[PDB]
């Protein structure tokens, strides 16, 4: 929760970090998306790439991103502390993010936060001792009609009950991967008691196209 | 036309909103996407801007600026710099989950919108700044962009029209402020997502210092349907200056929380009772509705009975249309706790750049955290009102406005509930 | 000429295109209050102290950044300009520490002075304040970052004039902190001028610390001899003893800076 | 046959941690040559 860095033996500028060569090819593809003379625009993806290789960002991933993009290291530190996805501390293998803003709080996200807490034996911000789960509490994840929902590392788990999130944590501990979707009967975002719209077949190419075109 | 709503399925722009059809290129072309795109591109920028101006399309991001007038700010000869369309796909607003559905289920509609809009504004390329939390949606959009490049629909000689146009996807990294257009531009440029002061507007100095139009996913993705069906078709829905269709996200205390496409000036009661299954406990169980996502002020049940869900009728209801994200709150809701959680959101999502938001949004969150418990006195209500008025209009971007407005709506419609909260705190703690 | 006509409080003034509202008011001898604007740094526009009413416009504009349009009547002393200044000063003083007796900036503090001139006379802030961890940027600049008002004159100086790029803002929101993010020592040849341009006592002189106080200092205008630049300085003395050395503005020599050897 | 009862977007169940960046690497060959500001960086 701090925004200064102190050198620890597991987080220092001599902590070993380097990209894999396939990650260097991915970095070249990232840098080619931006105009010549604006290589600094590749700070946010490549640093995120450094989080996808390592799981988190020690201050050698920040220094390596600053070195390969020829930007000052402070301008990478600003990005790494500004944005809430960059893990500047090592998180667990499954980073559970429970949304507790008002559309999820109205549909009882506190019960699911408590269910994760009493299932994993930890609280908000802590990590399980086997380094598998980090539970934090995030803002609106943009799945508001699928409230209450969580995010696990890339995946949204939606329309949750305490039983559903206990089942998801059970099959995360069992090595399997759960299905990223609503755990209720519906599929993505439709009304749960049947389609109130888009029941007709779509019309296809050419329908309603005006004259002179 | 006087009554609005009951939109037919043949008039839906966002068919395959629900993922029930193939989102890929065969399914998109079988639903009407990428049809006669070359004939749209060869009619020039002025024809496309005329169709968007005739359609009455306003900014679906939430402010409702006229889209054709906005996009015509780029209709000017080049000065050596390239021009850029930038598609705002951040969608950080609580309540709002519609652009996720457009990216996830109609991605080629967004890509064709990028092509048509960038042809209208003379843009070289499109940068779709997608939210970093929408990882599966971003990879979904990248598969559709690969299908559009491999079909020759974008890239070198896009749709066989002789117009070169790239479509890039930049992922965010977890900042709600990076959906504000200049903060989004700063986030694309590899910096902290801090908003720029306006002027310069992005059509003068935007991304990389180039001419730039930042436009929402929804106002971009409806533009090929506007160019095909006609602007007079799109202006036939909703009231005047309130034209078209709109995606609505009814969440909170309804029976069936859902995203649905609906005609523009639909009643809020008709929308909730028709597509969302009504309020939990009936319509008489309704306490309040945040009409357009978290930045719009709440309206109580007496306003929600007759109000129309477009821009002008919600401005007359002293709230905003916003992102058209209907957050429904029933009688069992601690409404001070919900608005204070919303102000807690706005202090966790505040980039810290200018003084009134950086200091006053945290100070409003502290006052609201005391108002939940009642640990306050009634003279601090009007004080808080003035604090909101010292943030509104005094900041760099409208996140300060969007944090002051829920406080103002809560005070304006629920001052007696705040007062009875504080006096019961005072009588059971003194 | 291509001068446009603008108005400051009804008074006409002819300005070059691209003149800001603040500079147009400066041409009639009115100094708009500011904290983040500095005429030798790039425009930031984030302290919001320079907010001023343009008439027939229902929104105050940031005068340091906003270019004037032809025919604007800038209302520097109107009611909503003064309310904007009082509100912004209230937010600046909400979390600011009660350190004026122990702070070296007292008496020569921009925050004190234009709190007296443009802010209210009392507080409505009934909460606890933030407290910021102090940084260590070297033996010259004492750092007390609770006093920081986040005007980013630090960062713009170190980036643009000193050419260093080691200062920045980490974090977000009210927890946004100006610093280096690491234990890093800001030792330029020009590193002492961030003591000058810090409007508050967040960056002070560590050798000058606690010794004197600006009202009792006699100001002797003199010349640097530490090099052949001839930087114009103020030697501030007190009771026959040299207390410190500040720059003088000479536009053709040292514009308003001095080297750390000089300082 | 017209189907409106199944969810056709089942591809993102199989996306890994490098799916977006491998798609960007695949798309790198389809793109136009970038414009240049004429200098290597604004600090050049
Ligand atoms: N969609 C979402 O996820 C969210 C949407 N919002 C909405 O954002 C809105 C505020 O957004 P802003 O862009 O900050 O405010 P808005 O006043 O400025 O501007 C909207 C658009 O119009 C353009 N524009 C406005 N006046 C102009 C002028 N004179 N010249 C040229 N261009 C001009 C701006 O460049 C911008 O692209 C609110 O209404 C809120 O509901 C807020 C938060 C989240
Ligand atoms: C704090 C803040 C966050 C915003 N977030 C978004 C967003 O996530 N998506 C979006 O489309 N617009 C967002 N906006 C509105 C944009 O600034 C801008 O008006 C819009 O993205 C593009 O204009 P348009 O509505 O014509 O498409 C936000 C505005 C503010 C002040
Ligand atoms: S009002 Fe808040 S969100 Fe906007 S520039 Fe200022 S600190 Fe940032
Ligand atoms: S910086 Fe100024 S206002 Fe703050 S404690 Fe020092 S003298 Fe007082
Ligand atoms: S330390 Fe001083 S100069 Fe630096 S940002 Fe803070 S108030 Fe401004
Ligand atoms: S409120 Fe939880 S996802 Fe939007
Ligand atoms: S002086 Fe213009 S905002 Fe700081
Ligand atoms: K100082």
């Amino acid at each position: 929760a701090l925004f200064v860095h102190r050198d620890t033996p597991k987080n220092n500028p001599e902590t070993p970090f380097d990209f894999t060569p396939e990650n260097y090819k991915r970095i070249e593809a990232i840098v080619k998306n931006y105009p010549e003379g604006h290589k600094a625009a590749a700070v946010l993806p490549v640093l995120d790439l450094a989080q996808r290789q390592n799981g988190w960002l020690p201050i050698s991933a920040m220094n390596k991103v600053a070195e390969i993009l020829q930007v000052p290291p402070m301008r990478v530190y600003e990005v790494a502390t500004f944005y809430t996805m960059y893990n500047r501390k090592p998180v667990g293998k499954y980073h559970i993010q429970v949304c507790t803003t008002t559309p999820c709080m109205l549909r009882n996200s506190d019960s699911i936060l408590e269910a994760i807490q009493k299932k994993l034996g930890i609280k908000v911000g802590e990590t399980t001792p086997d380094k598998l789960f980090t539970l934090i509490e995030v803002e609106c994840l943009g799945a508001c009609v699928n409230a209450p929902m969580v995010q696990i590392n890339d995946n949204y788990y939606e329309d949750l009950t305490p039983k559903d999130i206990e089942e998801i944590i059970d099959e995360l501990k069992a090595g399997k991967i759960p299905k990223p979707g609503p755990r209720s009967g519906r599929f993505s975002c439709e009304p749960a008691g049947g389609l109130t719209s888009l029941t007709e077949p779509p019309k296809g190419p050419g329908f309603g196209v005006q004259a002179g075109l | 036309k006087t009554s609005f709503g009951s939109l037919k399925d043949e008039d839906r722009i966002f068919t395959n909103l629900y993922g029930r059809h193939d989102w890929r290129l065969k399914g998109a072309q079988s639903r009407g996407d990428w049809y006669k795109t070359k004939e749209i591109l060869l009619k020039g920028p002025d024809w496309i801007l005329g169709e968007v101006k005739t359609s009455g399309l306003r900014g679906r991001g939430g402010a409702g600026f006229p889209t054709g007038l906005k996009w015509s700010f780029m209709n000017k000869p080049s000065d050596g710099r390239p021009k850029y369309l930038v598609v705002n796909a951040d969608e950080g607003e609580p309540g709002t989950c519609k652009d996720r559905e457009i990216i996830r289920h109609d991605p080629h509609k967004l890509v064709e919108g990028c092509l048509v809009g960038g042809r209208a504004m003379g843009a070289r390329a499109a940068y779709i700044y997608i939210r970093g939390e929408f990882y599966n949606e971003a990879s979904n959009l990248q598969v559709a962009i690969r299908e559009a490049y491999e079909a020759g629909l974008i890239g070198k000689n896009a749709c066989g029209s002789g117009y070169d146009f790239d479509v890039f996807v930049v992922r965010g990294a977890g900042a709600y402020i990076c959906g504000e257009e200049t903060a989004l531009i700063e986030s694309i440029e590899g910096k902290q997502g801090k908003p720029r002061l306006k002027p310069p507007f992005p059509a003068d100095v935007g991304v990389f210092g180039c001419p730039t139009t930042v436009a929402n996913v929804e106002t971009v993705a409806v533009s090929p349907t506007i160019c095909r069906r006609g602007g007079a078709w799109f202006a036939s829905f909703g009231r005047e200056r309130n034209s078209g269709t709109k995606l609505f996200n009814i969440s909170g205390h309804v029976n069936n929380p859902c995203t649905v496409e609906e005609e523009m000036s639909v009643p809020l009661k008709e929308l909730i009772e028709k597509h969302a299954g009504g309020v939990t406990g009936g319509w008489d169980n309704l306490l309040a509705v945040i009409p357009g996502g978290s930045s719009t002020p709440l309206i109580p049940k007496s306003v929600c009975e007759t109000v129309l869900m477009d821009f002008d009728a919600l401005i007359q209801a002293q709230t905003g249309l916003g992102t058209a994200a209907v957050i429904v709150m029933d009688r069992s809701t601690d409404i001070v706790k919900a608005i204070a959680r919303l102000i807690e959101f706005y202090k966790h999502e505040s980039c810290g750049q200018c003084t009134p938001c950086r200091e006053g949004v945290d100070w409003m969150n502290k006052v609201m955290a005391r108002f939940v418990r009642g640990d306050a006195r009634p003279a601090e209500i009007d004080s808080l009102w003035e604090i909101s008025k010292q943030i509104e209009g005094h900041t760099i971007c409208a996140l300060g406005d969007g944090a002051a407005w829920p406080v103002q709506g809560l005070i304006r419609h629920f001052r007696p509930e705040l007062e009875e909260r504080m006096q019961r705190f005072a009588q059971q703690h003194q | 000429s291509n001068l446009i006509e603008v108005f400051v409080d009804g008074q006409s003034v002819m300005v070059e295109p691209g003149t800001t509202v603040l500079q147009a008011c400066e041409k009639v001898g009115m100094q708009i209050p500011r904290f983040c604007y500095h005429e030798r740094l790039s425009v930031a526009g984030n302290c919001r102290m320079c907010l001023v009413e343009i008439e027939k416009a229902p929104k105050v504009v940031a005068a340091c950044a906003m270019p004037v349009m032809k025919g604007w009547n800038i209302l520097t002393n109107s009611e909503k300009t003064k309310k904007a200044r009082e509100g912004v000063m209230e937010f600046l003083l909400a979390n600011h520490p009660l350190d004026c007796p122990i702070c070296d900036q007292g008496g020569e503090c921009d925050l004190q002075d234009q709190s007296m001139m443009f802010g209210s006379d009392r507080s409505r802030f009934l909460e606890g304040k933030r407290a910021v961890e102090d940084k260590n940027i070297g033996p010259l600049v004492k750092t007390i970052m609770t006093r920081c008002i986040q005007c980013t004159r630090c960062i713009r100086f170190a980036s643009e004039i000193a050419g260093v790029d080691d200062l920045g803002t980490t974090g977000r929101g009210n927890d946004m902190q100006v610093g280096t993010y690491i234990e890093k020592m800001f030792m330029s040849e020009l590193s002492g001028n961030i003591i000058d341009i810090c409007p508050v006592g967040a960056l002070t002189s560590k050798p000058y610390a606690f010794t004197a106080r600006p009202w009792e200092t006699r100001k002797t205008e003199s010349i640097d001899v530490m090099d052949a630049v001839g930087s114009n300085i103020v030697v501030s003395t007190r009771t026959g003893e040299v207390m410190r050395i500040l720059p003088r503005m000479h536009e053709d020599i040292n514009e308003e800076w001095i080297s750390d050897k000089t300082r | 046959p017209f189907d409106n009862t199944t969810y056709k977007n089942l591809q993102h169940h199989d996306y890994s941690t490098y799916t977006f960046l491998d798609l960007n690497l695949d798309l790198s060959k389809f793109r136009m040559p970038q414009p240049s500001s004429g200098r290597e960086s604004p600090r050049h």
